[PDB]
């Protein structure tokens, strides 16, 4: 209906090359066309459609500002993406009747470059815990074999999924402890309710070994739903609702607490600033940036959408710079490239923002992203 | 198999016997843990608190199937009468940390 | 109005995002879609479990405990669209926690999202 | 001068049932005159508090009265409204409660009940200002308890 810049200046190059092509003397000649190999510089966006029956999935060019495919989930799907480019893949939920009748959980695998599935994985007793879309209630082991999944009732519980095998293996007694963090092949930590990290060292059988750190926060203080994790740097970058920092450091196999960080002046938390939205933080692995969603806002309006976005420095918490977004954003994302592109998404104007991550400059955008937007999600190939 | 249920529905904990095997519910717990009782007791609980709970037995616990007990407000009661020796162990649905068990000797 | 600004309730119309009583709701209204304030639309079901939060209600200066329990089983409407967090916790604290799909113990084991009611459960602090 | 009744018919307790040993002591005196527990976080009795509820209390209630096969004591709640002074809490290890929670005047020293008594206001897990059997001074240093 209205078009970008981008996709203004991508409509015309078509239509001068069909032109040009008609009048060459060539003929039209229809076929499915393949998506172009995976790069640092795609971008996956989900849409969770506002909790309907039926969600969507757009793959995006970040570097053309293009739509380049599409993938059709179930009810509030997890999506997940191999960090080497080689699939992508989510744990859905369908229904026999549209919302109603037989309800099916499965695990759908898809070929990057044709989108075709690959693998359809049905998961026993519908055990999916259906909630607002959180990045890491849904994992990939580091090697790309292994799907875990969160269960939130009859109990706490994770599903294992054997990816290579196309299977699913069995369920995992875990603690009072949410999110999945994987580190190895076997092993993945958890947030727990007393302030404590679990982690779970399990196999193909017998009971997981499950061994927790110390608690590292109080109980007053709030860790937001999604918290920044970069497998390849075994670095877990976690914000507090009023934008504390807690990064901790999982690379030599078991958890190392950093020192704590204010992402907000002495001068903004006393102004009223606070982080808030969906996708609240991002993190750079090659530069070690932390990229935190920030604007003025009373104390419990926390998933409202923020126009301010600050980057900090995580080995020592200084304050590198402040971009006046220009719209209002919900989730924040970057690329994991040498000159990284910032992604902001507005989940009212169903558009996705691409910005230099450096200077802050909006360089183009991508709208008409279907209902409600909410997640993105990008590939750590370097 | 394991229990009958005296009542579908919550009740007035007013109308608790008194002398009754009760559990009471309150600051997020099931304030006795581990009631032991005999075979053919009938074991009340009560909240006593605003915040809404209820006793949830996993499938294969009391039957077959599982038992998702009713929600209890405030002053509600809900009862359970054990026909089986055996330890039984319950949480509250939207509350998963909450935990509890009936030894049934 | 600026979507940032501190919530102020409101008791004259509960089809506004503003009422009192939905301090903590997350999803859409039932009464937009055939329910009520506190009552399911027909052909969905009722679920048990809920997270809930404790609303002050402007008329009385009181604080109520809302227990917001999800009508199930149907695509989600679509109308009266809101999202509120008046003491809303994280997931890791699920009695406040309002972005998981409070429909357990929905009859048929309904879990598709439909919309929400606002029912008091009693008086809170 | 303190009501001290039978927490379940409400009859006047008879301390002449009471062992004529620990009852001279001047915490018994100050309380059957104020109706206040001077142990009360007292860092001199604790020590012997706590081994005082290990052997009589910790197999129903729990290690931490933290409740097993009997009621937790560590919380807020309480099946009878007035053990949330210490007047009401005397009472119910005095007189008895039901059940297996009888009177415990055969069992234990006026001195010694305090003391007990003292031990499971230390186990409270609530918020200090709702500690209503604590002075000013007392809820200042009182700190929730954690294994
Ligand atoms: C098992 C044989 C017990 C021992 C030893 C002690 N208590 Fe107990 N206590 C027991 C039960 C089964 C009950 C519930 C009684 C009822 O009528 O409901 C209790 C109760 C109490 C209470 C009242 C708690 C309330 O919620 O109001 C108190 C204050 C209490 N018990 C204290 C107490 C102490 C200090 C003990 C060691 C001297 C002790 N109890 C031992 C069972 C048993
Ligand atoms: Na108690």
């Amino acid at each position: 209906e209205a078009e970008t810049q981008a996709q203004e200046t991508q409509g015309q190059a078509a239509a001068r090359a069909a032109a040009a092509d008609l009048a060459a003397g060539q003929d039209d000649e229809p076929r499915i066309l393949e998506a172009p190999a995976p790069d640092a510089r795609r971008v996956y966006v989900n849409d969770p459609a506002h909790f309907a029956a039926v969600t969507q999935q757009f793959v995006i060019d970040g570097e053309a500002g293009r739509v380049i495919g599409m993938i059709d989930g179930g009810f509030l799907p997890n999506p997940v993406v191999a960090d080497d480019g080689s699939f992508i893949a989510h744990a859905s939920t369908v229904f026999s009747r549209i919302a109603r009748g037989e309800r099916t959980d499965y695990v759908e695998v898809f070929d990057p470059v044709t989108l075709l599935p690959t693998a359809d994985i049905e998961l026993p007793d519908a055990p999916r815990f259906l909630v607002g879309t959180y990045p890491w209630m849904t994992s990939l082991t580091p090697d790309g074999k292994t799907l875990l999944f969160y269960q939130f009732s009859p109990a706490p519980a994770v599903g294992v999924v054997d990816l290579e095998g196309k299977a699913f293996k069995r369920m995992l007694d875990v603690p009072d402890c949410y999110h999945i963090f994987p580190t190895a092949p076997d092993t993945f930590f958890m947030h727990c309710r007393d302030g404590s990290l679990a982690k779970v060292a399990f196999g193909t059988e017998g009971t997981p070994e499950i061994t927790h750190t110390e608690v590292f926060h109080p109980e007053d203080e709030f860790l937001i739903n999604h918290p920044a994790y970069s497998q390849k740097a075994g670095r877990l970058v976690w914000p507090t609702y009023t934008g504390k920092i807690h990064q901790i450091d999982l690379s030599s196999g078991d958890a190392k607490f950093l020192p704590a960080v204010e992402a907000l002046t002495e001068a903004e938390r006393a102004d009223g600033w606070r982080p808030g939205g969906w996708q609240q933080v991002a993190y750079h692995r090659a530069l070690d940036r932390i990229y935190l969603l920030v604007d003025q806002r009373d104390e419990w309006r926390h998933k409202t959408a923020s126009r301010f976005v600050v980057v900090l420095d995580a080995k020592t918490g200084e304050r590198l710079a402040k971009f006046e977004m220009g719209h209002e954003i919900d989730s924040i994302n970057v690329s994991q490239d040498e000159k990284p592109l910032l992604y902001a998404l507005s989940t009212g104007d169903k558009t996705l923002y691409i910005h230099d991550a450096e200077s802050g400059e909006e360089l183009r955008s991508v709208n008409q992203l279907g209902h409600g937007p909410q997640v993105i999600t990008t590939a750590d190939m370097g | 198999d394991k229990a009958t249920i005296p009542s579908e529905s919550p009740f007035a904990a007013a109308e608790v016997a008194d002398g009754a095997i009760v559990v009471d519910i309150a600051k997020m717990k099931y304030e006795t843990p581990e009631l032991h009782v005999k075979v053919g007791d009938t074991v009340t609980w009560i909240n006593r608190e605003a915040m809404p709970h209820n006793v949830h037995f996993v499938a294969g616990v009391l039957g077959e199937a599982a038992l998702k007990g009713p929600m209890m407000k405030k002053e509600q009661a809900y009862s359970l009468t054990f026909t089986e020796a055996g330890t039984y162990d319950y949480h509250c649905t939207p509350h998963p940390f909450m935990r509890g068990k009936v030894v049934v000797e | 109005t600026d979507p940032r600004a501190k919530w102020v309730p409101q008791d004259n119309d509960i089809q506004a995002c503003d009422y009192w009583r939905h301090c903590s709701i997350d999803g859409n209204i039932c009464d937009c879609s055939g329910g009520s304030l506190t009552n399911c639309p027909p052909g969905t079901k009722l679920a048990t479990a809920s997270w809930v939060a404790s609303c002050y209600n402007p008329t009385d200066g009181q604080s109520y405990l809302i227990a917001y329990r999800d009508c199930c089983g149907y695509n989600v409407s679509g109308r009266c669209p809101c999202l509120n967090t008046e003491g809303e916790l994280p997931v890791y604290r699920p009695e406040f926690a309002n972005d998981i799909i409070w429909c357990f113990g929905a009859e048929d084991d309904a879990m598709t999202y439909h919309c929400t009611i606002s029912p008091i459960v009693g008086k809170a602090s | 001068a303190p009501q001290f009744f039978n927490i379940i018919d409400g009859s006047p307790l008879n301390f002449d049932d009471a062992m004529e040993e620990g009852r001279d002591t001047e915490a018994v005196k100050h309380f059957l005159e104020t109706g206040e527990n001077v142990y009360n976080e007292d860092p001199e009795i604790l020590p012997e508090a706590e081994e005082l509820y290990a052997g009589m209390c910790s197999g129903c209630h729990g290690h931490y009265a933290e409740g097993k096969i009997g009621p937790g004591l560590n919380d807020a709640y309480w099946t009878y409204p007035g053990n949330e002074t210490d007047v009401g809490l005397f009472s119910t290890l005095y007189g008895g409660a039901t059940g297996q929670m009888g009177p415990m005047w055969g069992s234990l020293t006026l001195d010694e009940m305090l003391r007990t008594m003292a031990w499971v206001r230390h186990l409270y897990t609530g918020d200090p200002k709702d500690a209503s059997w604590l002075t000013d001074e007392q809820k200042a240093g009182f700190t929730p308890f954690q294994p």
